[PDB]
């Protein structure tokens, strides 16, 4: 019984900066039996509206949030 | 390489936020 919510995604960014690839990997195909497109579509609609900030960490782009 | 199609799976997500970025 696993569900995806905006609060859950933001929680990770609020605690530690992460990348889109890392976020998707969390529920890419671990347990949730959701289609690859569906998984991205759900997080995309939520993340896309997130309009967060980008930071250069280890020569890479990461997502960070400051409530 | 060992991976390819899987990488694109995440690219779609980044493509969205890429706008507001």
């Amino acid at each position: 019984d696993v569900q995806v919510t905006e609060d859950a995604v933001r929680r990770y960014l609020t605690r530690k900066p992460m990348t889109t690839k890392d976020l998707l990997k969390k529920f890419q195909t671990k347990k949730t039996g959701l289609s690859s497109e569906q998984t991205v579509n759900v997080l995309a609609q939520i993340l896309k509206r997130l309009n967060p900030e980008r930071k250069m960490i280890n020569d890479k782009m990461h997502f960070s949030l400051k409530e | 390489g060992s991976s390819s199609e899987a990488d694109e799976m995440a690219k779609a997500l980044e493509a969205e936020l890429n706008d507001l970025m």
